[PDB]
């Protein structure tokens, strides 16, 4: 009944800019990610995950 | 083997234990709709037979309660129908390794 | 210590006792009567607590022994008690069984016959018969049937049990574990359970008065009730042939129940078979006497001059007095006289015996359990007693016995050098002069020890003390170079004394570099954080000096952070420490077997620059550097004269290049007689980066030769598959230790040449990365306002300054929920634009580009940070980030004072345009300023210490089975393979081993190896059953063929060749398959060869027996954990807390469980979503469009209007019939609604003609019932009240109701929602757990696959095993969402061991309390409470747990002792 | 620049041997906690941790 979107799709899920990272796992050349100076990392092919503290 | 529809009188579950050494059983209905030995988490079950037995503690030099304890309510030994002291060759699959053997014994 | 001093006694085991007054008096050295303290000359007061009996005191010598005050043990005497005091601990156990036992059979109320039963059962279960005590109760048939049945008892106890002492099954000491301890406890505590049930005496039918204890032990007795005088006198002629109970009384009472009782107790208390054969005595509840402390625990203390007396001698003296007055309140009891006693007179005396017993009785307590006590004068606050003295702050055992303070360490800051050996440390000569070491006299030694002496103590390397065979020390400290030299030449002289001779001099010499010592920084999270290193005293540095690699190790920053010296007294520490915790052996992660050390910083800075195509050299350069770093006066030599390589270029000149070093390096360090490596491996840089047609990325090895590639941490940084790991792997850890260590010195001259530095220049852009720089931030602008449109549902050109739109933001700006969606919508779109400036910026248009570019080598060589500090700091920070939403804005809907409300700008958001280097607005700078005070805030161990306590016994055992030090079975084979993690690495690496395989030949040798093994057996069997397996191949699990067992069962792995884990018997094969062509390609190794090869490194693999896993699984899993001290933003509880409640609790309810349900392939999505709906819950208060009532006032009436949505869309949307819809209103709703109001009012001081008359019917107050019966748009009805009710307020009562309706819920099923198809799996999440509903869903879902975190549940309905497999899942995925490996083996060691009682075991008091290790028990939680139950049941504890070992302080069990000397 | 004073006590301790505790014939007041001794075991390192 309300005139705005109170709903979220899969697409727009989409986190963080994109960098160009080399996925440890399926070796894609794109991972997303987050900081916190933690630095999160996530594939953008297999979803693969790993964070960097370093 | 007795299958009841639902209710059962408590003083009938008295007279479960009426008369030894023949055993007696009486199950739900609905809890048999589903097969528990097919479950892709459930490994599988054998009972041993006694020589097996004596051989595996003379094998590993060990007591009858230094063992893998299992409680005899649970479903699949209440699924096998099997007497306290009995032991049972269990398959897990590992992960790293392949199929890994291992033992409980009914309590 | 001293190892001269040698004890051939042994301490076996610990039993239990109460201490018997009798003894007490027997053994006591004194009785202390007076409670005055010293006379004015301070000597102790006669019949006081300081006598010379007790021990000497002061200059004072000790009355008992004589001794001087420094050889006194001490000695301690007794206070006779006049009245017997409960004691306290016991009143509890001693307050039980008053209440049971009949007060005129003196037995206990219930009949004997179930007495003699259990006793039956306990005296099997003492030599620990489980299943027989089921065979006991199997067998049943007036007094005289009662004596037949519990004689029959007796016959087959004794012949079950003589039959079990046939076989060794048992012996005369009986049987005890844990899950015999089990029964004990259950029957035992039932057991007594009916001892409170039994009402009527089942002996006399007797009535006993009942008793009522107080916390302060008074124990009243309340008088019979009527009816039980009435059926007391009844059978008052059938046995023919709330008062205070004085502690006398209560104790006479007894002491005929236990002459009674004697047998059925006789059990009960004996933890094991009695062969002592004592008597159960009431003595040793009460207390008639109180022993005191030796006067040397008990001396006065002091803060200083100001000297305080002993706190507890305090509570001393309150005994003594409240003792002598009692004791002089007697002398009038008996100088009164019973015939002048009047009748009320018995009550005065009554009013003197309870008022002495109460002081005298809370003396006990004061002076042992203040909790116990009455409070003194309302503050003062309680003087410590012996209980809590036991439990003080983490309880003695905790604080003085767990940890303790020791001798011969020190505590400094550290320093970072590359010079030293990574396994030395720098040692400053203040600490050189102090620590010394108990050197024996020797043949060998001898002129260097006379050195020291002539160095004495202070000349390093000195001698500080001499001890000679007769033990007598000498201080050459006063003492000068002559005394020094006469006693020099007395050292090697030989032994006068007989008792001497086979004993030497020890001499005390300071440290020095062929000792080593021990190294810890607190706090120890792994096992790594202690290690020993090697030593050199540094000249004239102040403090320690620590290499960087480890660091890491260490974990230290260089903070100044300060951490412990430690220096072993003897050569078996030192011995221990040098070959195994020292440094190599540690060098993978104990969690997941990864490189732990490895150079950092400047060292991976300097390897770019070394391995460029531009490094040339000099044969002066190139020999200097080489030479520079080897130091052949190491014991490194290979070979004695320096070997080199030729230079690369001969002609025009001579040259060498940076690669050659490496090999060079490789060269002498390398073992001459075995080949050198051959390795293919990658760096972390782009080949584009170098120009055109670079393969420098790829690295490459031939003959262990540098021939492609540079350097990386991804190399000789920590990291699997590194060279330096491959160098591990092939010649072992030494080689390689040198070879690290050799590179930072190597380095380190490098930077000396070169050197390195940033520059200004280096964050300049080119002009056209700006220019570009502007372009994309340019079209930025209408973002913001674009993404509102959208949300609002406005079309996309609406101008900002649309009302409608300004309106519907502060309608949005009102909801919590509203605003974060408008964010992440916000959120995305700008992300995109940031993608874009970096991407074209960094590096295209940098002013230096690599490798000149040092910021960017830093990041790019991964040598620190990341492109994120770099791009952030150059292309723009881009939009901030606060816990997942943007800067919260002030309710006047503005998010700064200078932004007008609800504007669309991104940067208005807290999206930074700005650059470090281009310098930041204030608007931007306020922001970022939020976004760092998060993680301050957020930066503002219990657990595992709560692992490892329990954890102590796992150990392995040769068998390779897996025990705690009862040797208790847990796990068959270790991981189900055994493999050791730290070997596990290379073992899936298959053509690297195909190389190298002479070298590897050479390291395995199988030479020797055959004489101890059978090469066939395994090798036959394993493809026999592999046969089996092939051809069962594609049946399910329940129809595998359980013919052939895995080869494993049947082998011992280390016995036997070919046993094996069948995936690496299936992967080498599967390796072997393909890889075929690389034997032709290869020198003539043969598969067979290989094969057979590949077999052996597998069971060269194996773990140790012994190795304790437990610590190393302990440490693997709480350590990692204080990474996840933050989280990012399903949505389950996570991090520590999730797994708080599978450990710590074992949760019956987590707060969010979830089934997860796959579903069968042809449904389509839409089914499940419709599905989903079904069985969805719904309520009332969902499907309501508006609610209007209408009150009027001959009676207080309520017309009541209901309007619903369109019957349709929830009929669509929740899956509604309007009927349910109807008859849930026509049932359970109004039952509800007249309900409360009759509460509420009580607080106050056709055919739907039809329907409606049965509703009205059945419910007081309805006078009407309507609903609109097509469209389903309202319902609509009428209520009436008496006229007189005073006005109600209807709308809340009724708000209230419909949000409690239930239009259809399902059984213990909430919500069910269906997430994305994660790796191709089609699975619907729930909330709730209920299988059976399930069950019916079958069309829709496939069974078998439904998992859930319930896990109690799952162990409900499917057992433990599952269960089991459940659990590993879980915990995984925590570590998963945090992307930490960890190897399932803990896991699987910490999964079984909940299991081992086929239940769902926590870790805490439950979890611990079955344990049949005792002090385990103690200094865990209440060191009463245990220690109370273990001497009642008297329990002698069979040393096994180390905590044990260290309460005596003892070797283990374990440990060791898997070991025997021999 | 600027040069802090000292928030911690550079000072070293160091004890081979000395005045013991009355009490336990213990070091009065290094102190070796539980995870310290726990470290050991790990190890295996038995006449360490004696
Ligand atoms: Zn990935
Ligand atoms: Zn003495
Ligand atoms: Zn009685």
């Amino acid at each position: 009944k309300s005139v705005v979107k109170t709903s979220l799709k899969k697409n727009e899920l989409k986190d963080g800019a994109t960098i160009k990272e080399k996925c440890p796992q399926c070796g894609n050349e794109e991972m997303n990610y987050h900081t916190l100076a933690t630095v999160f990392y996530t594939c953008t092919s297999c979803g693969y995950k790993f964070r960097t503290n370093n | 083997i007795f299958v009841y529809q639902n209710n059962i009188t408590p003083s009938a579950m008295k007279l479960v234990p009426s008369i030894p050494p023949a055993t007696i059983e009486t199950f739900n209905e609905a809890a048999l709709v589903v097969n528990i030995t097919h479950h892709e988490l459930v490994p599988k079950h054998i009972r041993l037979s006694s020589d097996e037995k004596r051989e595996l503690l003379k094998r590993y030099r060990l007591k009858e309660s230094q063992l893998p304890r299992i409680q005899r309510a649970d479903p699949v030994a209440l699924y096998l129908g099997l007497k306290r002291g009995e032991v049972v060759k269990i398959i897990r699959k590992s992960e790293t390794s392949g199929r890994y053997a291992s033992y409980r014994i009914c309590m | 210590m001293d190892i001269s001093k040698p004890v051939g006694s042994e301490i076996t085991s610990v039993d239990f006792g109460i201490l018997t007054a009798k003894e007490i008096r027997n053994l006591s050295a004194k009785q202390i009567t007076n409670p005055t303290v010293l006379d004015n000359l301070g000597h102790p007061v006669s019949g006081g607590l300081y006598d010379l009996a007790l021990g000497a005191f002061l200059r004072n010598l000790c009355s008992t022994c004589g001794l001087d005050e420094k050889f006194c043990p001490g000695h301690q005497g007794h206070i006779e008690l006049p009245v017997p005091c409960y004691n306290p601990l016991f009143f509890n156990q001693l307050y039980i069984y008053l209440r049971a036992s009949c007060l005129f059979c003196h037995h206990f109320r219930l009949k004997s016959v179930e007495v003699h039963r259990y006793a039956c059962k306990l005296r099997l279960l003492q030599y620990g018969l489980i299943d027989e005590s089921y065979k006991l109760d199997e067998i049943t048939l007036s007094s005289t049937l009662l004596n037949e049945l519990k004689s029959k008892r007796s016959e087959y106890v004794d012949m079950a049990i003589a039959k079990a002492l046939s076989d060794g099954r048992t012996t005369e000491r009986g049987s005890f574990t844990a899950t015999v301890n089990d029964e004990r406890k259950k029957l035992v505590h039932e057991f007594h359970k009916k001892l409170l049930s039994r009402g009527k005496c089942d002996n006399c039918g007797m009535f006993s008065p009942k008793f009522r204890k107080d916390g302060f032990t008074k124990i009243f007795e309340t008088a019979l009730n009527e009816k039980q005088i009435t059926n007391n006198r009844v059978k008052g002629f059938i046995r023919q042939d709330s008062t205070y109970i004085l502690s006398t009384e209560v104790k006479n009472i007894l002491d005929t129940v236990f002459r009674k009782e004697q047998c059925v107790l006789q059990y009960v208390f004996h933890s094991r078979p009695n062969l002592s054969r004592k008597l159960v005595k009431a003595d040793s509840f009460f207390m008639d006497v109180l022993v005191v402390p030796p006067t040397r625990f008990r001396l006065p203390s002091k803060l200083g001059e100001e000297v305080h007396e002993n706190s507890q001698n305090q509570l001393l003296s309150k005994v003594l007095t409240t003792s002598l007055l009692i004791r002089d309140l007697n002398d009038d009891l008996s100088k009164l006289q019973k015939d002048k006693v009047s009748l009320e007179d018995r009550r005065v005396i009554f009013s003197r015996l309870m008022n002495a017993f109460v002081t005298i009785q809370n003396d006990v307590n004061a002076f042992i359990d203040s909790t116990k006590a009455q409070g003194r004068t309302s503050g003062k606050v309680p003087i410590p007693g012996v209980k809590q003295a036991l439990e003080k702050k983490e309880g003695l055992f905790r604080k003085h016995m767990m940890g303790k303070r020791v001798n011969y360490a020190a505590r400094s800051v550290i320093s970072p050098d590359p010079n030293i050996e990574t396994n030395e440390i720098g040692v400053p000569p203040v600490f050189a002069v102090k620590l010394t070491y108990p050197e024996p006299v020797t043949a060998y030694n001898i002129a260097e020890l006379r050195q020291a002496v002539i160095n004495g103590p202070d000349k390093w390397p000195g001698a500080t003390q001499i001890q000679n065979e007769d033990g007598s020390l000498v201080s050459l400290i006063g003492m000068s170079v002559e005394q020094r030299k006469a006693l020099a030449n007395q050292l090697l002289t030989p032994s006068s004394n007989v008792s001497t001779h086979t004993l030497n001099k020890k001499v005390y010499r300071h440290i020095k570099n062929r000792d080593v010592v021990l190294m810890n920084r607190q706090p120890t999270l792994h096992k790594a954080s202690m290690m020993g290193h090697k030593v050199r005293v540094l000249p004239n540095e102040k403090t320690l000096r620590l290499h960087y690699a480890n660091t890491g190790a260490y974990n230290a920053d260089f903070d100044g952070d300060e951490m412990n010296m430690h220096f072993p007294q003897n050569e078996n520490a030192r011995a221990e420490a040098l070959n195994l915790a020292n440094t190599d052996s540690q060098y993978l992660t104990p969690t997941s077997g990864s490189p732990v050390r490895g150079l950092i910083q400047d060292h991976i800075s300097a390897g770019v620059w070394l391995t460029s195509k531009d490094s040339f050299f000099t044969r002066e350069q190139y020999q200097q550097y080489i030479y520079g770093c080897i130091r052949p006066e190491d014991g490194h030599t290979t070979r004695s004269k320096i070997v080199t390589l030729p230079p690369t270029i001969f002609k025009p000149y001579p040259l060498w290049t940076g690669k050659q070093i490496i090999t060079t390096v490789l060269l002498n360090v390398t073992p001459p007689d075995m080949p050198g490596i051959n390795l293919i491996s990658k760096n972390k840089i782009k080949n584009e980066y170098w120009g055109k047609g670079s393969l420098e990325n790829e690295v490459l090895f031939k003959d262990g030769a540098l021939l492609c590639g540079i350097l990386d941490k991804s190399q000789y940084g920590a990291s699997k598959y590194g060279i330096v790991h491959s160098l591990h792997e092939v010649y072992g850890p030494e080689v390689a230790a040198k070879v690290l260590s050799v590179l930072g010195r190597l380095f380190t001259n490098y930077i000396t040449a070169t050197a390195f530095t940033c520059g200004m220049d280096d964050l300049r852009l080119t002009a056209e990365g700006n220019k570009w720089r502007t372009d994309i931030l340019k079209t930025s602008v209408d973002t913001g306002r674009e993404a509102a449109a959208e949300v609002t549902n406005l079309d996309k050109d609406t101008p900002a300054d649309d009302p409608e739109l300004l309106k519907r933001l502060q309608e949005i700006l009102r909801d919590n929920n509203k605003s974060g969606i408008l964010d992440a919508v916000t959120s995305s779109k700008v992300n995109a634009i940031t993608s874009q400036v970096v991407s074209k910026c960094v590096p295209d248009g940098t002013m230096k580009k690599f490798p000149c570019n040092s910021m960017q080598a830093m990041a790019l060589s991964g040598a620190k940070g990341s492109n994120v500090n770099v791009s952030q700091i150059m292309c723009l920070l881009g939009q901030q980030a606060l816990e997942g939403r943007r800067v919260p804005v002030m309710v006047s809907g503005k998010t700064l004072p200078s932004f007008k409300p609800y504007e669309t700008d991104a940067m208005a958001g807290g999206y930074v345009k700005g650059r470090f280097y281009s310098g930041i607005k204030p608007q931007e700078y306020y922001f970022h300023c939020m976004a760092g005070r998060e993680g301050l805030i957020d930066t503002a161990g219990y657990l595992q210490r709560c692992l490892t306590k329990q954890l102590e016994g796992v150990h392995v055992s040769y068998d390779n089975s897996i025990r705690d030090a009862d040797g208790t079975l847990v796990q068959f084979m270790y991981g189900g393979d055994a493999i050791d993690i730290t070997k596990e690495s290379h073992m899936t690496q298959f053509e690297f081993c195909l190389d190298n395989y002479y070298a590897l030949l050479k390291k395995y040798n199988p030479s020797a190896l055959i004489e101890h093994l059978d090469v066939e057996s395994a090798l036959k069997y394993s493809k026999k059953t592999l046969k089996y397996r092939k051809k069962h191949s594609k049946e399910p699990h329940y129809k595998q063929s359980v013919k052939y067992d895995p080869v494993l069962a049947k082998y011992n792995p280390a016995k036997y060749l070919g046993s094996v884990s069948e995936n690496f018997q299936d992967k080498l094969e599967s390796f072997l398959d393909k890889n075929s062509k690389l034997f032709k390609s290869s020198d003539g190794v043969n598969e067979k060869k290989f094969r057979a090869l590949m077999q052996l490194k597998y069971m060269r693999s194996l773990i140790n027996p012994g190795e304790a896993v437990g610590i190393i699984a302990s440490q693997s899993v709480g350590e990692p954990s204080t990474q996840m001290t933050l989280n990012t933003f399903a949505n389950v509880t996570l991090g520590i807390p999730r797994l708080r409640e599978i450990v710590m609790t074992a949760s019956a309810a987590i707060k969010t469980p979830q089934m997860t349900l796959p579903i069968w392939n042809d449904v389509s999505d839409e089914q499940a979503d419709t599905f989903c709906k079904s069985i969805s819950k719904v309520l009332l208060s969902e499907v309501i469009d508006k609610v209007i009532v209408t009150e009027t006032t001959a009676a207080r009436s309520y017309v009541i209007h209901m309007r619903f949505f369109d019957n349709n869309e929830y009929s669509e949307e929740y899956d509604v019939s309007k009927e349910e819809l109807q008859n849930v209103i026509s049932n359970q709703f109004i039952h509800l609604l007249e309900a409360a109001i009759v509460k509420e009012i009580k607080k106050q001081k056709k055919v739907q003609r039809d329907r409606q008359s049965a509703i009205i019917s059945h419910h007081r107050f309805i006078t009407k019932y309507n609903f609109d019966d097509e469209s389903g748009k309202w319902c609509e009805f009428k209520l009436e009240l008496a006229a007189d009710t005073e006005k109600l307020l209807m709308v809340n009562i009724v708000e209230e109701i419909c949000r409690k309706s239930i239009i259809r819920q399902i059984p213990h099923i909430d919500r069910c929602v269906h997430p994305e198809p994660e790796n191709g799996k089609r699975v619907l999440v729930t909330e709730g757990v209920n299988f059976q509903a399930m069950w019916d869903q079958e069309a829709f879902i496939d069974v078998d696959g439904i998992t859930s975190n319930d896990v109690a549940a799952v162990l409900k309905t499917y057992g433990v095993e599952a269960a089991r497999n459940t659990i590993v899942n879980e915990i995984n995925n925590v570590f998963s969402r945090y992307a930490i490996s960890v190897s399932f083996r803990h896991l699987d060691l910490i999964a079984d061991m909940m299991t081992r009682q086929g239940t769902y075991l926590a870790f805490n008091r439950q979890g611990m309390e079955t344990s049949t290790s005792s002090f385990m028990k103690m200094s865990y939680e209440t060191t009463c409470q245990f220690l109370t139950k273990a001497v009642l049941d008297n329990e002698r504890e069979q040393l096994d747990s180390p905590s044990a070992r260290i309460v005596v302080g003892k070797l283990n069990n374990v440990g060791t002792g898997s070991f025997d000397v021999l | 620049y600027q040069r802090l004073r000292h928030m911690v006590n550079d000072k070293f301790q160091v004890r081979s041997t000395g005045p013991v505790n009355s009490l336990t014939m213990q070091p009065v007041k290094i102190r070796v906690g539980e995870m310290e001794r726990d470290a050991l075991i790990g190890h295996g390192t038995s006449f360490l941790l004696q």
